[PDB]
């Protein structure tokens, strides 16, 4: 690995909480970042220091962070998160 | 063109910038998950 592995102690919750063949299609996304991370692609919107990789069929994402200074990809988030039902479900504190 | 990041992102951002206040992050490797 070029990259080391660091995740966030919620993160490892995360993959613990989901699917077994689903963290290990993750994991070997993680493995081609560990040997470059860059993948502008990716790109998260508004931190350009942070991609996400996503599962097609499996609908699951992970969100990393690539630290130069470290050298380690810094993975923040892991599960599902997405766009559509955070408009239809929205809230449920106050309508 | 249109952006290969959407709305899905607006939600990865607020996300992300939560944990990576006090995350604790854990240095690991693939071999050993």
């Amino acid at each position: 690995m070029a990259y080391f592995l660091d995740f966030d102690e919620r993160a490892l919750k995360e993959w613990r909480k989901l699917g077994s063949t689903v963290r290990e299609q993750l994991k070997k996304k993680l493995v081609e970042v560990l040997e470059s991370p860059r993948i502008e692609a990716n790109k998260l919107r508004g931190m350009p220091d942070c991609y996400k990789i996503k599962l097609r069929s499996s609908g699951y994402r992970l969100v990393y962070q690539v630290i130069d200074e470290k050298v380690v990809v810094f993975v923040i988030s892991v599960g599902k998160a997405e766009a559509s039902e955070v408009y239809s479900e929205a809230v449920k504190r106050i309508l | 063109k249109q952006t290969l990041l959407s709305d899905e992102d607006a939600e990865l951002v607020e996300i992300v910038k939560e944990r990576l206040r006090n995350p604790k992050p854990v240095r690991v490797t693939l071999d050993e998950l």
